[PDB]
């Protein structure tokens, strides 16, 4: 019975994180 | 330094899961122990007041 | 109950006082400030009653006290009523008499000397503890959140004091105390829902109001426009309980408050708010350390836990600050919880044992030795 | 003194019936209470750890 | 009778109190639910509309 | 309970995020 | 009767109903704030009686009525009866009719905003008034007695507000609003008159404790020394004549009642007094406000005209205010209704033609109006 | 009659004398 606000944004949130991680690892590699 | 706060999210994050674990299991362990006693304490007087009422009205008609 | 002699750490403000001993990470017990008296004459005779009452007493019995506060914008006016808040601050609580235990007290910077004498004085003549030292504020928070450098903010109920550190060093040049705080917010607020049809005089009712203003209140990312909604519709109103079981609704005043803070005119205050307060303390800074502030906006103290002011006080800032540059804002769930935190990790270090006030040097010197040797 | 000791036995045993009833009726609605009320908000709190699995 | 009546009123009225105690313990219990109902079911709206960043 | 998990969740994803995307917009931005 | 659309003017207090037209000196007629109805079964036939009684009509006829003021302490609840109270002093006293003459009624500056609303609503819905215009009582007290800066001190029935004006501005966060009123000392004066033998609980009984506050009443430069002598000698007693015949003499009780304005814990209230509140109102101001303040305290309202309260006062802040500096009250004769004279000032200035709300902005808004309109 | 011209007459004096009281005081406390 999540929350909508509590499943939708942790899981987008943590997106933000698993994305930038990876977009910092790429754009390091490229810089 | 560094491992200070590092140190500080291991407890903090060990008392997280030991918390919400904690927090829920308490209140459920207590509350629905407590509800269940008293569900039958509530039920028990509810009976112990019925049989009273009866008394009283047998104790009236003597 | 210990077994080691660990200095005992308290910050005193004028709100409330965060207590416990050095080398934890959390305050043990927190009091309000307060020592309450009565003002009625007894009528029964046997009922106990106390000439004054301290602390959460201070604040049980209150139906018939009148509630005062020993400390007005950061310093002790009222030492009588703080040695009666430490005897239970650090021994009814805590359990430790400072006779065994070394004793850290606080204060903001550019505090008066007057204030760091006597809290020096008080502890080593009435509760004679073996040494003493008083903090700045702001090292406090530095520890406590990771930092050396940053503008320390410590917006609470007393004064701002608004202090830029960098690489551990002091820039004082920069710093714009002002004479706004969480005490003027209440009173501006106890105003304005005076005007709703609540009106608030006595001190239970003073009470009331900071209860109202801890619970509802925030800043708003954007004030004039969640004002715009909260005067015009009931969609943004929120109710408070009040102690006799009637209701007070409160709507833009819910964050007109708080935005006293941002708006200082509010309250008759010559002030544009504390974010250009603290942007002026990173602007007067050396252009080699800007970078490092812009990027470190301490939060301490209280008016640090309304809802938008983390968010608020970056965007504020940005806004003022130059572009390309990247403004950030410290300001974790442990946010203003840094400078009791920072008490107990100065008083630990081993780095500073030798900065203890130790109460030998105190005797020969006198309470003045506190000047000589805190900082 | 029977005849108030008589109205009193029903005004109090009246009372106590009343009572025992409004007891009844008070610990019944009560317990619906007591029952749901920890019981609603214990199965939020259980949810909670569920809700919060994400 | 007035023995008898009076050991139903007194009877009664030492039950009456325990009944006017078990109000007092039970309304205490009920204000204890609906606080604590109260508290989580409001803690919990507030705690999840402030908290919907996560 | 008020959503504890979360405060701390929140706390711990706003921070991994914003960390992994200062770090995502630094690795780029470095050139 | 009048010749010219002149703004009507009146002071709907807790206390008296003040009224007259702008541009005179004083109002033409003064009554109190009274509806009245009967308490009494009716026995006779063909009799007439109303169902109520308004002011002079009230008092007139209350040996079988019971009477209520709509005003509790400066806000309007009671509006029914209150448009009786209009309808008399505009119809039955002044002579005039709303319909034709644009009209100012005024409130404290903390006083709650239904106040304001409900007093435009019924103007303007039930009188069919061309305009209204709300105005502060400060605004009007300073008016009348010649003052753009200096505290209004307008300690009448209802409340005391205790606000500093600097240049004609606001200095909002130094406002005292006080419940401690004229009100309060009538009810006081009761219950020790009730301690000398002479009880009065009923409202006939309330009004000849109001007249003989009025009549009897003073508060002395020295409480002490007046209350030693007073409680000592007959030398200081006054009679006092009831409508029933009866004869009351009062001794310490003729001061002890108006001395709750300097001791307000008399009556149960947490406060030090009016002399206080006028000291911290100016004390919270600037320095290069501070100097013009303490030299023009002054009154307006009720027992302001007490022998002894100008000076008594003046006495207390000059104690409390630093040296060198000259503290002084301003008390002129035109006490107790300057502040209806300050509304036929502000009423008549020709820079006040502008701040009228028109019955044309009223309707197309509605009574919430006056909130933006009149300050 | 209440003296009428006293209330008046008092009010004129008190205040005159205060006023010159105050110049007065003034006159010499300026230096
Ligand atoms: N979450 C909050 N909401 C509203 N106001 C707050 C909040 N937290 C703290 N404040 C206010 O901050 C003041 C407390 O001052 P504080 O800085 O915490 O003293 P200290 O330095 O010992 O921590 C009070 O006026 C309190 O109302
Ligand atoms: N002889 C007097 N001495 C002192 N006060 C008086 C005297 N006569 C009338 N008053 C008081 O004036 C008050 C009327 O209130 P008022 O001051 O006119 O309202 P407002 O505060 O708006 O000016 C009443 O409490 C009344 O008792």
């Amino acid at each position: 019975a999540s929350m909508d606000a509590i499943k939708k944004k942790m899981q987008m949130l943590k997106l933000d994180k698993e994305n930038a991680l990876d977009r910092a690892e790429q754009a390091e590699a490229d810089k | 330094f560094d491992d200070i706060h590092r140190k500080r999210m291991e407890k903090d994050l060990n008392e997280l899961q030991a918390l919400i674990e904690a927090h829920f299991e308490n209140r459920k362990k207590e509350e629905e122990e407590l509800v269940s006693l008293k569900d039958r304490i509530e039920r028990r007087r509810a009976e112990r007041a019925e049989q009273q009422r009866i008394r009283n009205e047998r104790e009236k008609e003597r | 109950d210990e077994d080691e002699t660990t200095a005992l750490v308290c910050d005193n403000g004028s709100g409330l006082v965060k207590a416990g001993f050095a080398g934890d990470d959390a305050p043990r017990a927190v009091f309000p400030s307060i020592v309450g008296r009565p003002r009625h004459q007894g009528v029964m005779v046997g009922m106990g009653q106390k000439d004054s009452y301290v602390g959460d007493e201070a604040q049980s019995k209150r139906g018939i006290l009148t509630l005062k506060y020993p400390i007005e914008h950061g310093i002790i006016t009222n030492w009588d009523d703080m040695e009666k808040i430490w005897h239970h601050t650090f021994y009814n609580e805590l359990r430790v008499a400072p006779e065994e235990h070394p004793t850290l007290l606080t204060e903001a910077p550019l505090n008066p000397k007057a204030n760091r004498e006597k809290m020096t004085q008080i502890m080593f003549e009435t509760f004679n503890v073996p040494a003493m030292y008083v903090a700045i504020q702001a090292v406090l928070s530095l520890y406590a959140s990771g930092r050396t450098t940053g503008i320390v903010l410590d917006s609470g109920d007393g004064v701002t004091h608004n202090v830029p550190i960098y690489e551990g060093y002091a820039l004082p040049h920069a710093i714009m105390r002002l004479d706004l705080a969480g005490r003027d917010l209440t009173d501006y607020l106890m105003k304005i829902l005076t005007e709703r049809g609540y009106s608030f005089v006595t001190t239970a009712e003073r009470e009331i109001v900071r209860d109202i203003k801890e619970k509802l209140c925030y800043v708003a990312l954007d004030f004039e426009n969640e004002m715009a909604t909260a005067a015009s519709s009931s969609s943004l109103e929120k109710s408070y309980e009040l102690p006799d079981g009637q209701v007070i609704t409160i709507g833009n005043e819910r964050f007109r408050c708080p935005e006293t803070l941002f708006q200082p005119s509010f309250i008759g205050m010559e002030s544009a708010g504390i974010h250009e307060t603290t942007y002026n303390s990173i602007m007067k800074c050396d252009i080699d350390i800007r970078k490092d502030l812009y990027a470190n906006n301490v939060m301490s103290g209280g008016t640090t836990m309304y809802p938008g002011i983390a968010d608020r006080m970056q965007k504020e800032i940005t806004a003022l600050a130059p572009s390309t540059m990247k403004i950030k804002i410290i300001a974790p769930p442990e946010r203003k919880y840094s400078v009791w935190i920072g008490g107990s990790i100065l008083a630990s270090l081993s780095t500073f044992q030798q900065m203890w006030i130790t109460k030998q040097e105190y005797d020969e010197a006198g309470p003045s030795i506190v000047h000589r040797k805190c900082f | 003194k029977l005849k108030e000791a008589e109205t009193r036995a029903e005004f109090a045993e009246r009372s106590v019936t009343k009572l025992e009833k409004s007891i009844d009726d008070l610990e019944d609605e009560l317990y619906a209470q007591k029952l749901k009320y920890k019981a609603i908000s214990e199965e939020l709190d259980h949810a909670l750890n569920d809700m919060t699995s994400i």
